[PDB]
């Protein structure tokens, strides 16, 4: 399978400050990458559609970019209800892989 | 208004079948695949499979081909999930989720159900 | 990505969907066009569908385009009807603007149509005269 | 260099706002369903993404589609009924005053008078209780609608319950709804679905009062073609019903008499037992709350710090003045006093008890000369609605005070059928186009 | 000159006690009768 990595698996952040989490892919896809955030119990919900693109409705303050195998997720404004489990996830080729999960955790 | 609801949470011994339904409501049934995913008690989510519920074609992961079928029926707007071979480690919630489909092929999983949970044990 | 083949969005799903995409789904609008107080609203009413579909199949009919829903033309497109180039047209607008576009030079295109299709005729029956 | 070439498209998804005859769908009755299409079992509705439509609720002509097919319904199931034409005659009226209470004092009138029989050389005497609003004086008497027009029977045997009905469009066109909550029936709508036709839809003839009708979803609807304009009617959509019980406790007695051959006239014998008021019941606790969403919703429109005050309706006929209604085959006329009666300022068990006056010759739509009599019903009758809604208009409008008055309004039941078609539309469709393409024949 | 197609090799399945012709032809005959009636006096007068 494609392996999907992580960093940081855990990360203490204050309100305000800005967090950056990058998705590490073993073989390269283009665009096809997907940023899901998922709280605790709960069913996930989708931030990003081809590393650059908001959901409808998502807050503005997330942001991501990159190509190939480096991919980075950014929070310009950390808020409050923005501590959640946060996943990437491929779609190049079967089957669709999660990334381990990044945990922002307040400070 | 796009909403996927499931059954109720289900109890199984082992080697029995299980079916999760799966009903769309808000948008047009046939106009998107159903991705079938599941994550188990505090680990990540693990992705069946998905399936194609205009032309019925389904796609399966190498790694459940034979043991988890996928069908539909757009009379009433539902896709069905039939496990078999149930196991201790099959445990944890089963999601089904609309792609976003843009392009004739997968974006995004963006609406997803509210989750059903099946329990495996002696 | 990956892919499991077409999907149906129905019978005006694609109507916000591109120019490109939308005219991948044409059929599906096109079969929908035919099908004391109560009774009588209905066979007026038949009546009128049945009219305004015979209407639109002559005027494809006298253009040469008879049993077809993609049709080309001999008539060139006269710049002055529209000035936007095919990339902004067939991937970044939907018909309605389209239509909303191009809805005063409608029936001079369909008269220019028409004595195309009557010259394509009078061409034919003249070379296959020979 | 660009050598591009007109390419006609057939089945292009493309529509036009246009009018045209909806037929009807549904699942004896005035409301005729026997000439009307079956429902399909499972309504199929395509929900259009990415498509913002301009709705009007106001300038809409499948309400006036719906007036038209309503008046010709009511029409056509009153033509097989009985022309009370003999029943034109001088009446001799005493006042019913056994076991009649305070509230009841000459509301019925106990008059005998002379009548046709099956033979036309012969005569019977025979009497009738009607209600005071329903004769005038000439002890000699005559029915009210005798100078206007003859009056025709309801036939017994046709039920006036409302029935849902569905409104399909024919081949060629579409029927569009806006599925966008919080929708006040003007302007854009960027939630937008097709539907072979709509929910079913209730005719329910009712005047100060929507009732069974449609909910909001999210919170209560003020919708006005202009509401800054006094003179426009406001309609105001709940999203709590507010359960509203209306009876007639008097035990009538309903015998026929035979006015000719094979025509029968449907008269109130004697009433069993005691004689009081019909009435209805609101809860208070349920209409106060209610008041308070519809006061707080008005504030949005006149302001924050106004002063909302609820009256009572300016006057006019007893169909605009009253909430006016039909309760299992007999007319209700409410006096809505303790509804509209209070003032809002910016900052248990019992209910609210609304007279009402029964009425059996009735003038439903506003048309003088065609008029319709009532049988009456065997025995005790009650009704439980849900009231969804409120047909208001604002009183004044002058600069000089900050206080608002609205007082309960309606008679024209075209506003009745715009509150339940305001999210739909219809359009015809244009499959045909012509786009620019390198391709050459 | 009707003409009369005759069908060989066909064999078809008939029953007369669920013809619609039948339904068909008694509403027309009451239709008709109800018609020729209509432009006709009504004897009212004769209930004496
Ligand atoms: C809003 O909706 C609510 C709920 O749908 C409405 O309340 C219902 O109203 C209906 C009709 O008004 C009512 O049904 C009647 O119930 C009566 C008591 O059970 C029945 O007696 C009555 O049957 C008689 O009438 C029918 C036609 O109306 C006949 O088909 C039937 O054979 C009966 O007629 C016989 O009896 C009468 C009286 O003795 C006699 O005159 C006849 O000749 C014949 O012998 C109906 O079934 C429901 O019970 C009501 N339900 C509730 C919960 O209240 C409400 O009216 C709606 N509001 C508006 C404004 O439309
Ligand atoms: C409704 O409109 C939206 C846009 O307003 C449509 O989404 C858009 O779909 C197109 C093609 O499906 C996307 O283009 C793609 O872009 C990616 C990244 O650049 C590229 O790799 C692909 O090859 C393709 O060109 C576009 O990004 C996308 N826009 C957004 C914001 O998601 C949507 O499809 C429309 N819906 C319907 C039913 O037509
Ligand atoms: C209405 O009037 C009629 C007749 O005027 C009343 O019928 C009479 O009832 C009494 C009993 O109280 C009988 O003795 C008479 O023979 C009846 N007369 C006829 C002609 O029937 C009837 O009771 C009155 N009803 C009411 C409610 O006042
Ligand atoms: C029914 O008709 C009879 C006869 O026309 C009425 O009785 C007459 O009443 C008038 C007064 O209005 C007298 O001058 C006649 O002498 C009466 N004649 C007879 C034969 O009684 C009777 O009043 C009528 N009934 C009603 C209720 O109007
Ligand atoms: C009055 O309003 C109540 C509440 O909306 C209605 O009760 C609902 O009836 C529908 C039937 O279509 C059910 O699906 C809902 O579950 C009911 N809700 C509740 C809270 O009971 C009631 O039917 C309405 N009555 C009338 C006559 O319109
Ligand atoms: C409307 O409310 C009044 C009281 O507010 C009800 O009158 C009571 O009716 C009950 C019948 O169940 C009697 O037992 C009581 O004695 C009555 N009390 C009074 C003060 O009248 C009336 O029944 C209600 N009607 C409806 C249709 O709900
Ligand atoms: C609304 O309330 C006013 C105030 O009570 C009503 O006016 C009353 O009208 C009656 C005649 O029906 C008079 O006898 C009273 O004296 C009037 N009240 C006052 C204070 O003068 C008015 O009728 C009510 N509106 C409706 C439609 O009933
Ligand atoms: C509607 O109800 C109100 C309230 O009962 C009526 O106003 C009353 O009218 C009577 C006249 O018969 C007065 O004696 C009361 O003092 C009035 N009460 C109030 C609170 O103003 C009103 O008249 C009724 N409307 C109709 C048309 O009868
Ligand atoms: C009948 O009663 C009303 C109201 O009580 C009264 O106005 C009328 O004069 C009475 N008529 C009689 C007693 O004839
Ligand atoms: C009928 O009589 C009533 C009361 O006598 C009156 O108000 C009405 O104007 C009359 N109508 C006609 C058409 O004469
Ligand atoms: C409410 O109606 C007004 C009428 O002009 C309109 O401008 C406004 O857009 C409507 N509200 C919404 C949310 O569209
Ligand atoms: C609404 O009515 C007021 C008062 O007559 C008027 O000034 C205003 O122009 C009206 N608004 C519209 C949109 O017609
Ligand atoms: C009405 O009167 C009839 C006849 O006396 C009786 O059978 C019936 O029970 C009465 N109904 C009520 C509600 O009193
Ligand atoms: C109306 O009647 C129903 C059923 O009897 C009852 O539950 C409700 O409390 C009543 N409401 C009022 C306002 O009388
Ligand atoms: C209207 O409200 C006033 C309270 O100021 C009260 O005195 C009066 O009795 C009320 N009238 C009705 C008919 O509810």
């Amino acid at each position: 399978d494609i392996q999907l990595t992580q960093s940081p698996s855990f990360l203490s952040a204050s309100v305000g400050d800005k967090v950056t989490i990058t998705c590490r892919a073993s073989q390269g896809v283009r665009n096809e990458l997907a940023w899901y955030q998922q709280k605790p119990g709960k069913a996930p919900n989708l931030l990003i559609y081809y590393a650059s693109t908001l959901q409808s409705g998502v807050p503005s303050r997330f942001s991501a970019t990159g190509s190939g195998t480096h991919f980075t997720l950014t929070v310009s404004s950390l808020q409050p209800e923005d501590f959640a489990t946060y996943f990437c996830q491929h779609m190049s080729s079967y089957p669709l892989t999660f990334g381990g999960g990044t945990k922002v955790e307040i400070k | 208004q796009k909403v996927l609801v499931q059954s109720g949470a289900e109890v199984k011994k082992p080697g029995a079948s299980v079916k999760v339904s799966c009903r769309a409501f808000g948008y047009t049934f046939t106009g998107n695949p159903l991705h079938w995913v599941r994550q188990a008690p505090g680990q990540g989510l693990e992705w069946l499979g998905w399936i194609n519920p205009h032309s019925g074609d389904t796609f399966t992961s190498q790694k459940f081909q034979g043991r988890v079928y996928m069908t539909r029926d757009k009379s009433i707007n539902t896709a069905f999930l039939d496990v078999t071979r149930l196991t201790s480690d099959d445990t944890g919630i089963y999601y089904c989720a609309r792609d976003k489909y843009y392009g004739n092929e997968a974006v995004g999983m963006d609406v997803w159900g509210q989750g059903t949970s099946v329990t495996v044990s002696s | 990505a990956v892919g499991i083949g077409a999907v149906f969005l129905g019978f005006l799903g694609a109507a916000g969907s591109t120019m490109g995409a939308a005219s991948m789904t044409l059929t599906v609008q096109a079969r929908n066009l035919l099908s004391t107080v109560w009774g009588i609203k209905q066979l007026q009413a038949r009546v009128l569908a049945v009219e305004r579909y015979l209407r639109d199949q002559q005027l494809l009919g006298i253009w040469g385009c008879s049993g077809k829903l993609i049709c080309c033309t001999n008539v060139p497109w006269n710049s002055s009807w529209s000035n936007r180039n095919l990339s902004e047209i067939w991937d970044n607008m939907t018909w309605l603007q389209w239509d909303k576009e191009i809805s005063n030079y409608t029936q001079i295109i369909y008269g220019l149509l028409e004595e195309s299709q009557n010259q394509q005729e009078k061409n034919e029956q003249d070379l296959l005269a020979l | 260099a660009e050598n591009l070439w007109v390419t006609v498209y057939y089945g292009v998804p493309v529509w036009k706002d246009a009018e045209t005859t909806l037929f009807c769908a549904s699942d004896h009755n005035v409301w005729a369903t026997h000439a009307c299409v079956p429902t399909d079992p499972n309504p199929q509705e395509i929900h259009l993404e990415n498509v913002t439509e301009e709705f009007n609720m106001w300038k809409n002509n499948m309400v006036e589609q719906m007036h038209t097919d309503i008046i010709s319904l009511w029409d056509q199931s009153l033509k097989p009924c009985v022309k009370l034409t003999p029943l034109c005659v001088t009446l001799q009226c005493t006042n019913v005053t056994n076991n009649i209470t305070d509230d009841m004092r000459g509301e019925l009138k106990n008059c005998s008078f002379n009548m046709t029989t099956e033979l036309r050389d012969k005569k019977q005497k025979v009497y009738s209780l009607f209600y005071r609003l329903d004769v005038v004086q000439i002890k000699e008497y005559r029915l009210i609608n005798c100078n206007t027009s003859a009056c025709t029977q309801a036939c017994p045997k046709v039920s006036f319950e409302p029935i849902p009905i569905h409104y399909c469009a024919p081949a060629g066109f579409a029927i569009l709804k806006c599925k966008d909550k919080k929708f006040n029936g003007t302007g854009p709508c960027p939630s937008v679905s097709t539907v072979q036709c709509t929910h079913g839809i209730k005719p329910v003839v009712s005047t100060q009062l929507l009732l069974n009708g449609s909910l909001a979803e999210e919170e209560v609807m003020i919708r006005s073609e202009n509401i800054t304009n006094n003179a426009k009617n406001i309609l105001v959509q709940f999203n709590t019903p507010v359960q509203i019980n209306c009876t007639r406790p008097n035990n009538n007695t309903r015998k026929s008499i035979r006015i000719g051959p094979g025509q029968a006239f449907y008269a109130t014998g004697d009433i069993i037992g005691d004689i009081r008021q019909a009435h209805c019941n609101v809860s208070k606790a349920t209409w106060n709350e209610t008041l308070g969403k519809v006061v707080k919703q008005l504030r949005k429109h006149f302001g924050n710090n106004t002063i909302i005050r609820f009256a009572n309706s300016s006057g006019g006929d007893l169909e605009v003045t009253t909430h006016s209604f039909n309760c299992g085959g007999e007319f209700f006329y409410c006096n809505t006093s303790g509804l509209f009666n209070s003032t809002w300022i910016s900052n248990s068990n019992d209910s609210i008890t609304l007279p009402c006056r029964i009425k059996q010759i009735i003038n439903m739509w506003q048309r003088i000369g065609q008029c319709m009599y009532a049988p009456p019903i065997q025995g005790v009758i009650r009704c439980v609605s849900n009231i969804t809604g409120l047909i208001l208009t604002r009183d004044g409008g002058s600069t000089n005070s900050t206080t608002e008055t609205f007082r309960p309004g309606g008679g024209d039941m075209r506003d009745n059928w715009r509150s339940e078609l305001y999210k739909y539309k219809v359009v015809k469709i244009e499959p045909l186009g012509v786009a620019p393409t390198r391709c050459k024949r």
